[PDB]
Order: structure tokens, then C-alpha cells, then sequence
């Protein structure tokens, strides 16, 4: 989906 | 408490993280519409506030296969493309 904040949960 | 906006002062890391992510997401979402060109610019901006492009590039390559990224890489250089589009007139055979 249009929410690239997957990896960003790491910081 | 206080207000909320994009690029408030940058001294705060949390604000930079919020905006950085807002751009990361906004870009993916605009590309979800098809505005790849804006994704290149917006991603370039994400790098402008991160200052660690390569870390983010590894993070973008592993989270999902990014075709846009490839276009970001093609948007950056201009002269390079001209050499290829002459040297071997774009593409040539070998024997």
C-alpha cells in the first residue's frame, strides 16, 4: 500500500 | 504544547524524522497515482534532510523492489546518457 513506513518502524 | 508543520527548524531530530517519513510516504503515495517525477524530487529531498543516502537506499532496496529509484538514478546524471547515446550510438553488437 501507499505507506513506505514499514522499515521506518526500526527508528 | 506547540504547533506542527514541515521543516520547522531541523535542530529537533523528531521533526526531521516526522517530515522525512512524511516525504518517504507522500512520494510512495504520489507514485501510487503515477507521479514518478515527483517521487524522484521528494526522495531527493528525503536524502537532503537525512544526509545518509546509502543507508536509505539499502532500506528502500530491501523493503520493496523500487523501479522509481532506478529513475531517480537516471534523473541525476545527464552527460553520462549522452556518452552512451553516441559512443556506441546507444547500443551496438559484438563478435
Amino acid at each position: 500500500g501507499p505507506r513506505l513506513s514499514r522499515l521506518l518502524s526500526y527508528a | 504544547r506547540a504547533g506542527l508543520s514541515k521543516l520547522p527548524d531541523l535542530k529537533d531530530a523528531e521533526a526531521v524524522q516526522k517530515f522525512f517519513l512524511e516525504e518517504i510516504q507522500l512520494g510512495e503515495e504520489l507514485l501510487a497515482q503515477g507521479d514518478y517525477e515527483k517521487g524522484v524530487d521528494h526522495l531527493t529531498n528525503a536524502i537532503a534532510v537525512c544526509g545518509q543516502p546509502q543507508q536509505l537506499l539499502q532500506v528502500l532496496q530491501q523493503t520493496l523492489p523500487p523501479p522509481v529509484f532506478q529513475m531517480l538514478l537516471t534523473k541525476l546524471p545527464t552527460i553520462s546518457q549522452r556518452i552512451v547515446s553516441a559512443q556506441s550510438l546507444g547500443e551496438d553488437d559484438v563478435e
